[PDB]
């Protein structure tokens, strides 16, 4: 029984900068990666965001460098920063964990287990 | 890059019955020597998605042996046989063959 | 369809004994800082009775006392060499023997100060709970029993603190109660032992033999009480009553002090420690064909993707003289390497930790889902699971590679 | 037409000198229940002379008189180290030089007492068929001469019964008639000092110096004889007869106790066994190109097939302190087998135990046509021959590996 | 030298078990194969079977489900087991040893130690 | 499923002179870096018969430098320089590539 | 362009300090006739002071003195293990500290005599030119100073030879007079306890304590001068003035006889000769897509030409008892070249001593033209100017081999 | 700084066995080659002989059985021998140190020292 | 066997000018990664030649960064950019690719 939680930011008017901050409880998130979707209504599902343990990053190609993701083991948790919120980026987030097997490259298994989400809600 | 699109997006069907949804691609998504790079997701209305198929032929932990994935190359498809009103929700498509991860066009299944 | 998979460096254990190697701040191996690295989700079962501790331990006093002959006990310390490693629980509630589920690895054990005691366990390592009764089976009256304080109580000498006897009785006989549910009383064992039923211990290099009686019978301590010794007005040294030796003797029952020897006393104030052997190597199976213990208990494809290449092969000698122990066991691991490396490269295996062959997979072997394999199952007991198929398994992954 | 194969798991031995482990149950390791593997057809070279063992049997037992400095001789093995191996004689009319058929090989020796004694062997193992005659040169006078006994007479000390006695003279004499071709007699040595001339041995922790004249100057006991001896009010030495030493001076030839130093005695005992160097590693030419010891002497072809791919590097004891010599013997013999390691995977042929490789057979290095290679000659006759010219082989091997 | 020997039947009635029995007196049955070759006045030398010495055993498809062989150690023997020897399957039996050379595979050379031979018949 | 064709099935020669006998099979007799899987034996009127050629080239022990031959494909051959009446008996041919090995119909060699 | 490519058996090494193995004709691995490999121009720093070689050297002699608890000193040649190397310097101006050429190497050291002597080097190796001063910091730091001669001056008992003293006072003023501007002559200790202010040795099994005053001051000799000293005639002892220790008290300036301690002493002879570890791996860059010691401090191209296959592992003694420090040495290389092996073998470059694979050469590295690189810089040099990359260097060239 | 020199001659009359010898002061001859070469006014430049320390040696096809070439390690020095000069080889000799390098093939690089080069006419 | 034929033999150049020259051999010149096996010399006169252009790309130490060469297959050219008094001399090309060795004709490169 491993879980997920959220610490988030509320209304944000049009063009700043929001973090969202993750936490894990249960595991230690050495051998797995995590990631970061968003879901909306006219959008279905876009991936964000995916880190592993030491550092190792990697983005999406429409938000290459419009954000940014950080992690720290000290008390087991990650971030995102996106700068310069818009109108068209309505979106809820979620954190998830791939698992991975390494038998020839890393092949990728389904994504477990799930965070809550927060409705974050962007509005002037 | 890579797109998905699949069928249908809303279905009307009698309960305890089999629905088949099908996914299609615009790359090959086919290993090298393994089967498939793609995933079948499933969301009830309002909560985190689950996962329902991985790698597109096996099942996850603790999901009813009442899903079952196969297809290749640029055609994929998931069976779904002895349906309740508890799995009324959104069916997803995940692909993973190459970078800019990407889903598509959900579907509904619902219960007539 | 399934296809076996050879995984090296993986991290599973199990028991076995071996030599360790004594070091000290006979034996003068230097001692760095150590640290202890946690696990995440393991569980260990530790038994003090059945171990070799005692035994390597016990022999390498013996032959410091041997070697001696004036001098004041020195605390040393215990290592394992390259190739193993010590486990030690961590539970404020262990009883002796039994699960942990807070399990810690080390290389070298904590501080241990070789004094000897008979009757009163003296400068003793303490314990977070107020008392503990140890033993192999309390209930069969056939073993002794080992009652472990928590405020260990100043003896000069000889002298004792008064109260503080009544008070610590007050607390021991109670939590005897809730194991045998009877009032319980004590009294010298009334036997010839004069080496086990009289006190003994040493100060200054001079021995200590010390008449001991109203310790241990009630029906007026008040002030400081006092006690025959021989061999008291002659020679001032101080101890620290930490724990004490019971035995039963045979309504209200009766205990008996002074039932054991010098092992007994070792195994008290060294019990939290375990010996384990890694054996790096891991079957399982996948789709191909053509630090450490960290991530163990945790998921079978997490121990796997953190699996990485190591410079080293399987401290802080720096440049000083190993002795014959350090010297045998370094022989030991290097040969060990050596048989394991020809072992991989019998097969078409030739370096790397990742290892795709050529051999099918029946279904007798596991008869677990796939899915179940490297999402639920840990390495440990997977491992504990495909053994009673490893020799065939290793024949057949052999013949279809020399065949081709 | 032929080409050079290199084979690695191959029963070819040569002569060697090591240190061995002292098996006995200072050097003590255990001595599990052995066991001796025949050899179908080999005709071995045994030479009891020029043998190395006694020199280590010398320098251990001294050591161990250093160490000690009631006896209790214990039967002490003599166990050879990884990678060698020991060779016995079971031929009946062995003289202790030449050639044996019956040979066998066996892990570790069998028990020996190193009872110290002269001119009359105590406590030795006895003859298996009839009394012998054991001799480096029996025309040479400078050297010694060792009588072996079949039926052992027991001397209890010196009190001797003669009915047995003569009758061994007697067959004695009638055995060296064979051998030389004149009446023999017997006169006591008058030599220089105490030791030379008087029997020697010790009993229950004392040495016993013994008159033991009165047993060869024959000019009739017919009961028993009593020998003065110094050091009856004492302790009984009752040890048994085993066989004697026996020399010549200078037509009735006369022959003479005494003889050579202690040397001799582990002569007397230490004769049966050779050690033996294993290298394997061997050179066939066959049209392709691109246990151990067991059946060392049958057919190139069934010695070929009946190699099998080992999981063991190149046993008695476990979890026990080894000591000095143990531990050079195990670091010499995984030296070895690394370089011989190194030396194998330098042509390619790391993995597997047969490699055939690219390079042309020159006829001149051995002619004998390829019909008689494999169906006429032993492997150690074939590395006989072949040892003229293996450096030349391995570097042309080499050569064209690295060419390509 | 080596030699060969073997204890058989004399008359024998259809429908029955023969059983043949072959000691070898010379090298071990360590490094060769034993194999029994079949002479008749009809259609010439067969092939029986083949075995090793750890109890590989290779028979031909003419007498598959009829013959078995069997081996042992103490005393170097071999034996043939024919169920059901029917009239047309009468044959002089011969133990002969192959030779054997590894190089890469096992390469068979001439079996030059033939057994002198027993004479078989069939009872009607 | 290999069948040999031995010819001729007898000749009469004067005695001391030169014989060549040629069997046929059904597929390649060939290694992979060998020579060839044939063999060639002896057998004397009632007597157990001997080795005379392996791997088609050699002769064994006591074997005496009269008998030798060659071949390839689905053809080999075996040849006498100078035949004695010692000699006179029968000569058969053997196959061993594939797993059902088997003998030829037997050559008679008979003097004149 | 330019791509990265792998040595193995390049004459490289650098500054180590390791158990140096006693050897002497409690040391009898006994040794054959050495041989010297000069270096053609390598240029090397010595530093006798902070050799470390001396520091094992003292205390081993003081083991092996404490362990007879009258000796005619063995002189103990030391010399290197397996997989190590000792320069010697040849200069005659060396005088201890700085570079030096016609650097040779050396296998065992030359023979040293453990003689212990406070204020006057007794039987101590000769010079080769003139007398010398050797000090840590001559004028910087006041501390002790040697001074070595060229002809030993022979005394006896305590009895000295007036004109060769005289002669010798001259020469050393003289040359002191080069570095010093005073006037240097010498004064009597004017000290406190008498180890270090007299004359101490041994011979013949008994200590001689002499107070020894008129060497000095003096501020004559005219014949013989006599020392007698207390612990029949006193023993005709004999030694050899080859060496004196000196210490100025901070014009007219003063100079000492004695002081500093004995480590002092045994530093006066093994000053010429440094430890030194070979390191052989070296990487280069070239054009690629897919006996030792002897060539160093020559060009890239002789080296790379000459690295040819030792065929060994990386010697003197044959079947002998090793002990603690060769045993432990030879673990030691065994287990370096183990992983040096490994090392070597996580890559494709397993059974070649070059190997070149496919890794583009970043040129932030080097900054050096390939003429440059490959005609006129020595291994040693290049080692160096990459020793600050090598660690990344070894990483990238595992990232991208292990891709594929 | 590194120096060759070589040992003149003098004048030989036609069919006559000319020996030439060259010496080196600097590095040893330890992992270079050494060469001659040929200079003549109406000839251009020739190949003649190469030698390493190991006494391998190679020649040219123009002077397959006129020339031997030879080294002494001991004296750091090297020389050849050619039997019956003609009078068709006016000639002036250079000695040579072509350096290596080791990289799979024995990579051969340019010719940095030169000899000052020895006169040799035929006396008729 | 191998034949070094270059063009020009005499060049008439203005003082510190460019000059190039052009060699021709009888085969190609190239190794399976290395540049060439072409040698490029320079002599005085009355004086002992030394070295230009080694592998065709580089210049050895105490060059002037003047002397430059490209070229491949069968045709392999040299370049100089300024030339001075020194300079003027005899430049030849040098052939290693085979076992035979040969300089071919030579460039007496001088100035009006
Ligand atoms: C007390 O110790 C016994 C073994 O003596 C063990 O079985 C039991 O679980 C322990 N009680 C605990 C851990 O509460
Ligand atoms: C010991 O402590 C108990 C606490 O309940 C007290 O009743 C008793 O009087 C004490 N006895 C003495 C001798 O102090
Ligand atoms: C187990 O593997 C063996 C491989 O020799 C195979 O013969 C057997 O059929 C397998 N078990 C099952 C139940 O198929
Ligand atoms: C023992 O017999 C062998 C057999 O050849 C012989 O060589 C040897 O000389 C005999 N021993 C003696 C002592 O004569
Ligand atoms: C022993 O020799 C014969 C054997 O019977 C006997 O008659 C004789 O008396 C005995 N002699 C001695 C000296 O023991
Ligand atoms: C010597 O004592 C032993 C002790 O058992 C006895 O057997 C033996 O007969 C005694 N011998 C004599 C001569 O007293
Ligand atoms: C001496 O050896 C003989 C030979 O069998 C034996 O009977 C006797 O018991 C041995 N002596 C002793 C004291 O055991
Ligand atoms: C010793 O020689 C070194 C060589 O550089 C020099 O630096 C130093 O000053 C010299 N010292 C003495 C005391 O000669
Ligand atoms: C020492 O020698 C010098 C030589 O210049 C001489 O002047 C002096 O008198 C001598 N002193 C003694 C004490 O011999």
């Amino acid at each position: 029984q491993v879980q997920l939680q959220q610490w988030g930011t509320g209304l944000l008017k049009p063009s700043e900068t929001l973090s969202l901050t993750c936490a894990v409880y249960g595991v230690s998130l050495r051998g797995y990666y995590w990631t970061w979707i968003r879901q909306s209504p006219k959008k279905g599902l876009e991936w964000i965001g995916e880190i592993d343990e030491i550092g190792r990053t990697k983005y999406s190609q429409s938000l290459r460098s419009r954000a940014t993701l950080s992690i720290d083991t000290s008390k087991k948790q990650f971030s995102l920063r996106l700068t310069s919120v818009t109108a068209a980026d309505m979106a809820t987030y979620y954190c998830a964990r791939w698992r991975l097997m390494m038998v020839d490259e890393v092949t990728r298994h389904g994504m477990d287990v799930w965070s809550q989400g927060t409705m974050v809600t962007v509005s002037s | 890059d890579i797109v998905m699109t699949q069928s249908p997006l809303s279905l009307s069907v009698a309960p305890g019955e089999a629905a088949s949804i099908s996914c299609r691609s615009t790359q090959s998504l086919l290993n090298r020597n393994g089967d498939n790079y793609l995933e079948w997701y499933l969301r009830r209305p309002g909560r985190s998605p689950q996962l329902l198929i991985y790698l597109g032929s096996e099942r996850a932990l603790g999901v009813p042996d009442r899903f079952s994935g196969s297809g290749s190359g640029r055609d994929f498809t998931l069976k779904i046989s002895r349906v309740e009103a508890q799995d009324v929700g959104t069916y997803y498509c995940l692909q993973t063959r190459q970078g800019a991860f990407t889903f598509g066009q959900g579907t509904k299944l619902e219960i007539k | 369809n399934l296809w076996v998979t050879v995984y090296y460096g993986v991290p599973v254990w199990r028991d076995a004994d071996t030599t360790l190697f004594c070091a000290s701040d006979a034996c003068v191996p230097t001692d760095p800082n150590p640290q202890e690295i946690p696990l995440e989700n393991v569980t260990e079962n530790f038994n003090m009775w059945k171990n070799n501790m005692v035994e390597q331990m016990q022999e390498d006093v013996i032959s410091l006392w041997d070697q001696s002959l004036s001098f004041d006990p020195i605390p040393i310390h215990y290592c394992a060499p390259a190739g193993y490693a010590i486990l030690k629980c961590n539970d404020k509630k262990f009883n002796g023997t039994g699960p942990c589920k807070n399990v810690s690895t080390v290389q070298c054990t904590h501080g241990i100060k070789p004094v000897v005691s008979t009757q009163l366990l003296l400068n003793g390592s303490l314990a977070e709970e107020e008392i503990i009764i140890r033993s192999e089976n309390l209930t069969n009256n056939a073993k002794n029993i080992i009652v472990h304080l928590n405020k260990s109580v100043s003896i000069s000498c000889c002298e004792l603190n008064g109260t503080e006897w009544n008070e610590t009785l007050n607390k021991v006989t109670e939590k005897l109660k809730e194991h045998f549910n009877k009032t319980i009383v004590f009294q010298p064992p009334s036997g010839g032992d004069l080496e086990t039923t009289m006190h003994h211990f040493n100060c200054r290099g001079e021995f200590f033999y010390c008449n001991t009686t109203k310790l241990f019978n009630t029906k007026e301590f008040n002030g400081t009480i006092i006690l025959p010794c021989r061999i008291s007005g002659i020679i001032n040294c101080t101890s620290n009553i930490t724990g004490i030796i019971l035995t039963r003797d045979g309504t209200d029952e009766t205990f008996r002090p002074g039932g054991g020897n010098i092992k007994d006393n070792w195994r008290s104030e060294l019990y939290k420690y375990k010996v384990v052997q890694i054996e790096p190597l891991g079957i399982a199976p996948t789709r191909c064909k053509r630090g450490f213990l960290g991530a163990a208990g945790s998921t079978m494809g997490a121990a796997s993707i953190t699996l990485t290449v190591q410079a080293r092969q399987l401290w802080l000698p720096d440049m000083t003289v190993w002795g014959i122990k350090q010297l045998q066991a370094r022989v030991l691991a290097v040969e060990r390497y050596l048989k394991d490396q020809k072992f991989l490269g019998l097969w078409g295996c030739s370096g790397k930790i990742i290892c795709c062959t050529n051999v099918p997979w029946n279904s007798t072997w596991s008869n677990k889902s796939y899915e179940e394999i490297w999402n639920n199952m840990t390495w440990i007991e997977w491992e504990k699971e495909i053994s009673n198929y490893t020799n065939r398994i290793y024949d057949l992954l052999t013949e279809s590679q020399n065949q081709q």
